[PDB]
């Protein structure tokens, strides 16, 4: 039972990528609506959801068919927040950013031994914009992205 | 806090290779005493006179007792101490020679001396017997009445014992001494002249160098923190507003230490403090009735609501009664109402408090009733003798706001089940938060799992695997039928709290019923004062929502303890529609962060549902679709920014490839912002989304080659038809 706000989005986004403005979105189109929404299913898991309710051009989903399928993986997952609290945890200084310093720091109190090499190694791969530090955004990415 | 500032690197080495020689002389500790008294030392070029950017008129020359002996011709000086708050040693040099007649560099010592000295053992702690007696070495101790060095004028007074009688008087004279004493023990020439002419002061300075300078350099470092701190009235001075019950708090004092975790409570009402020690059980979640602060009932949840704080609130009380009723209605056998029996000690308490007045007596049906008085003007109260029950009724010339009028009835209060016995209810220990140390959470994790995670190849999945572990066993909060919403450890720690207050002597059951107000996402509340019990034992009670915030930041957050704050903070919680502010870091860095595909699309859907018009309407205006198409285009650039494949690149590139992907975005934004009449609401937003991008690209710039200001780098781009070389351009533009 997604909140209404959990709808405006799931539509204000479902439409934006509805080129041929009818009211249904193709396959690649669903794929896109989701990614943008900060998610991203697999090249093949993209079917099972839509691939299950074929009563359209056998490959197209309406607004409903969508606003509905949004509990197959939504009415469940409440992880977004834990992950943002995990973030505030490493960010040991209140700069909104996480640094190899604090990563390695907290990485040890939790009992893990990381080499100065392999920490500057995490930060890096976690960094997308090159500023040498991980922000919530990229953090959220690292975590969720499987 | 760099103590020595060298103004002019003018000359070659000589000036430098000289100031150093001066400092490497003075003891690395005497300095730290300086860099503690907030001092700074200044080596300027030839600013001799009142030219030092720090030598003008502040607290200069008032009374003349300057150099070794005396002279006071300021203008002819090269060394000086800005006497008044922080010490400021300002000094300069011209050419080479200092050693020849060190009579010069000796002033850099006394001239200094007047710095630490008066705040040194001579008087800071007071002229402690140590220097109070070294002072005595005038002529009483050793056969060395040889002090014709520092006691010429101010102390040729051999005929006046020098102990306490008069040392206070001229504290400054005994400065002119610790000075030349210091100057002589460290001067580069005369070291023994203070080992001969003075038999003890040598030992004094020596003992000082021994470790005596490390002394005050620690009784200051310590008062360095303990001084400028966060006002918090610790000790039983706090445990007094805590409301908590001392045997309990003190009891808790054991758990904090064992599990190393801060404990914070909101305020437990005073008019319940004792009812708690008394053994009255506490209000859980089942009861949503209002307590009371007056009359005989005070501290109890009067089944009757027009007998609790909200006296008169015809509807609060109205709905109030309706609340206890269901409390029972629904949860029965556990929640009900029993008669108010004010035991012994209690009565004397509501007495010296002014809540009740015990006076005249009376008879009725055969039993004694001391009549209990209270300035309430509609209800009257009397307390039985046989059993100390209590009763009230509407005065013969008044009514109940709800519209009731009744004669003597007993006062029932809410009471929960407790080992099969409806015990009365009073305030509970509502934890404000629990701060277990991160190390304590690792203990929470089951060795096998953690192992199975760290014994991985992916340096990055490892971190992920870990964070989830730290999330799973430490940050996650599931709801419970019984204890509200709370973590699992939060619960273990929850029982250990109660057990602790029961292996003492509590018989009311549990004193901490639910989880931490940090999960009271629905009806969060703001309490000024918050009682906190540190991991070691000290009791503390902040005073402001901020101080609390400020405390938690210093002692909890940025100090290795896992803490999380009420999700409904900075937002508008539903239940009571209250906005409660708390410093959120992530937000402190939004001002400089390009948004996200979805973070963007979100803010649209937002405005949509308000001014009911979207950035693009469902129409045929090929100009509208122009807009639709165009946002879809921003929601791409932005989406392209945060591409995880950015790793197969290298820091330098990332910064670039991003500043561009970024710019791309900022552009189509400029585009729509100049497109057709997008509601003035979106106008602003976009105007906001711009500053972001901007701030974000400046950032990514100042990390590498930064002279180029975003505004300027922009001009140089050609976002007309071709996009190709544009980037190749951009490249060169940043080299
Ligand atoms: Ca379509
Ligand atoms: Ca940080
Ligand atoms: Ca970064
Ligand atoms: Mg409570």
């Amino acid at each position: 039972q997604l909140t209404e706000e959990q709808i405006a989005e799931f539509k204000e986004a479902f439409s934006l990528f509805d080129k041929d403005g009818d009211g249904t979105i193709t396959t690649k189109e669903l794929g896109t609506v989701m990614r943008s929404l900060g998610q991203n299913p697999t090249e093949a898991e993209l079917q099972d959801m839509i691939n299950e309710v074929d009563a359209d051009g056998n490959g197209t989903i309406d607004f409903p068919e969508f606003l509905t399928m949004m509990a197959r993986k939504m009415k469940d997952t409440d992880s977004e927040e834990e992950i943002r609290e995990a973030f505030r945890v490493f960010d040991k200084d209140g700069n909104g950013y996480i640094s190899a310093a604090e990563l390695r720091h907290v990485m040890t109190n939790l009992g893990e031994k990381l080499t100065d090499e392999e920490v500057d190694q995490m930060i890096r791969e976690a960094d997308i914009d090159g500023d040498g530090q991980v922000n919530y955004e990229e953090f959220v990415q690292m975590m969720t992205a499987k | 806090n760099n103590l020595v500032k060298t103004e002019f690197t003018n000359e070659t080495l000589d000036k430098i290779q000289q100031t150093q020689d001066l400092l490497k002389k003075i003891p690395k500790d005497v300095l730290e005493i300086y860099s503690e008294l907030g001092g700074e030392i200044y080596f300027t070029d030839i600013d001799l006179v009142e030219h030092k950017e720090l030598q003008d008129l502040s607290e200069e020359e008032k009374n003349s007792m300057n150099s070794r002996g005396e002279k006071v011709p300021f203008a002819s000086r090269f060394v000086f101490e800005k006497k008044r708050e922080t010490p400021k040693l300002i000094i300069n040099i011209k050419d080479y020679a200092i050693n020849s007649e060190q009579s010069k560099e000796v002033y850099y010592e006394i001239g200094k001396g007047i710095s630490l000295d008066i705040i040194s053992k001579d008087k800071s702690l007071d002229p402690e017997f140590l220097n109070l007696i070294k002072s005595l070495s005038d002529d009483s101790d050793s056969s060395d009445l040889l002090f014709s060095q520092k006691f010429k004028e101010k102390l040729e007074l051999n005929n006046k014992s020098i102990d306490i009688n008069f040392i206070k008087e001229n504290l400054t004279e005994f400065q002119h001494a610790f000075s030349l004493a210091f100057s002589y023990y460290f001067a580069p020439d005369h070291r023994t002249v203070l080992e001969l002419y003075a038999p003890d002061m040598f030992e004094y300075m020596n003992k000082l160098e021994k470790g005596g300078f490390e002394k005050i350099s620690e009784s200051l470092k310590k008062e360095g923190v303990e001084k400028d701190r966060i006002d918090v009235l610790k000790g039983e001075k706090a445990l007094k507003a805590s409301g908590l019950v001392p045997e309990h708090a003190d009891a808790f004092k054991k758990i904090a230490r064992e599990l190393n975790t801060y404990i914070l409570f909101r305020p437990v009402n005073k008019l319940a403090t004792n009812l708690i020690k008394s053994g009255v059980a506490t209000k859980g979640l089942n009861v949503h009735g209002k307590s009371s602060d007056w009359g005989p009932v005070a501290g109890y949840i009067p089944f009757d609501q027009d007998l609790s704080k909200k006296h008169g609130q015809q509807l609060a009380v109205e709905k109030g009664n309706l609340e206890n009723k269901k409390s029972i209605t629904e949860h029965e056998g556990e929640i009900g109402k029993i008669p108010l029996k004010l035991d012994h000690l209690r009565i004397e308490e509501l007495k010296e408090n002014g809540i009740i007045l015990k006076g005249k007596k009376e008879i009725d049906n055969g039993k004694k009733y001391y009549l209990l008085e209270s300035n309430n003007q509609v209800y009257e109260f009397r307390i039985s003798d046989e059993n100390n029950e209590v009763q009230y009724k509407t005065k013969e010339g008044k009514i109940t706001v709800l519209g009731e009028k009744f004669n003597w009835r007993n006062i029932e209060v809410m009471a929960k089940n407790v080992e099969g016995v409806l015990k009365p209810l009073t305030a509970d220990y509502d934890l404000f938060a629990l701060a277990p140390s991160l190390t304590e959470i690792k203990k929470q994790i089951p060795q096998k799992e953690w192992d199975k995670v760290v014994n991985t190849p992916n340096s990055l999945e490892k971190q992920k695997g870990v964070t989830n572990l730290l999330i799973k066993y430490g940050i996650e909060r599931k709801p419970d039928s019984t204890k509200g919403t709370l973590s699992n450890w939060q619960k273990q720690m929850l029982d250990r709290l109660n057990e602790a207050v029961k292996y003492t002597g509590y018989t009311g059951g549990d004193v901490v019923n639910h989880g931490t107000e940090q999960d009271n996402e629905e009806f969060p509340e703001k309490d000024n004062e918050i009682f906190i019990i540190n991991p070691e034992g000290e009791f503390i009670l902040t005073k402001n929502w901020e101080m609390t915030g400020r405390f938690i930041e210093k002692n909890i957050t940025g100090k290795d303890y896992l803490y999380y704050f009420n999700r409904s903070y900075n937002k508008i919680a539903p239940g009571n529609k209250a906005y409660i502010e708390w410093t959120d870091p992530i937000t402190k860095a939004k001002i400089n962060t390009i948004p996200t595909s979805a973070e963007f699309i979100k803010n649209l859907s937002s405005i949509r549902r308000s001014s009911n018009v979207g950035v693009y309407k469902d129409s045929g205006d090929k100009d509208e679709f122009a807009k639709k198409e165009s946002v879809k285009k921003i929601a791409g650039y932005l989406s392209d920014y945060y591409n995880s494949a950015n790793h197969i690149f290298s820091q330098e590139k990332k910064r670039k490839i991003s500043i561009f992907r970024g710019i791309q975005a900022y552009n189509e934004i400029e585009n729509v912002l100049k497109s057709k009449q997008i509601a003035p609401e979106y106008k602003n937003y976009f105007q906001y989304l711009k500053e972001r991008i901007t701030n974000q690209v400046q950032l990514l710039l100042t990390h590498q080659k930064s002279n180029i200001e975003f505004k300027l780098l922009y001009k140089q781009l050609n976002f007309t038809e071709n996009e190709t070389d544009n980037f190749e351009v951009f490249q060169k533009i940043i080299d």
